[PDB]
């Protein structure tokens, strides 16, 4: 389920169907609270937007 | 065998400064229609809603 | 993303003309699919790859 | 590794005579519409406000 | 300068036809940018040089 707000501009893009990009891969070795505050935290805007 | 997956949206909404690029539609511009479906085609070229 | 249309209309776009075809209208949008596997679209006779 | 300015503006007013040359877009063309952002494309071709 | 659209419309008209887009439309703009080394803007599957 969506908002009907969500923008279109997210969808011609190759991305994750949360709205939250979640590539763990460029984030630092074994920090594994560093990286779940990539794919939860809402201090921080997207990796992609 | 490789696996892909596909994202794909269906029945937003497109903010109020409407706008159109199309020369050749003549039809659904009208602002009180909304679209509750999203068009997909197959392996075999079968359109589906 | 694969291929998504909101109404009927605007696959006929995508179909006809590529280049000059209206990624959004007023109220209906259209989402050309971006996959490492690019397939043969083929809908009446008229082929759009 | 050779390093590049860039510049662009954003939330300008043109002038009184206004004029057009496309034969394309349909809803914009209000007077009393006024952009208050510019859209700029990412390095990896994604549309950014 | 870079590429710098007013609205959604003009940055969507500038990959559908390189030529002949409008610079200047009744209120918004673009610019199309002009720097020492050229790119790929692929927006889906339209390729600008």
């Amino acid at each position: 389920p969506t908002p009907v707000t969500s923008d279109v501009a997210y969808f011609q893009t190759p991305s994750n169907p949360r709205g939250r990009a979640a590539c763990v891969v460029s984030c630092d070795a074994y920090s594994n609270e560093s990286a779940e505050r990539l794919l939860y935290d809402h201090s921080i805007p997207d990796p992609a937007y | 065998r490789i696996q892909y997956t596909y994202f794909f949206p269906v029945g937003l909404h497109l903010p109020v400064p409407r706008y159109s690029t199309s020369v050749s539609v003549r039809g659904v511009e009208s602002p009180a229609i909304q679209s509750t479906e999203t068009w997909v085609v197959n392996k075999n070229n079968v359109p589906l809603c | 993303p694969t291929l998504a249309a909101s109404h009927r209309v605007m696959l006929d776009e995508y179909m006809s003309n590529k280049q000059t075809h209206a990624p959004v209208h007023m109220g209906q949008y259209l989402i050309e699919e971006v996959a490492p596997m690019k397939r043969l679209l083929k809908l009446g006779n008229k082929v759009v790859y």
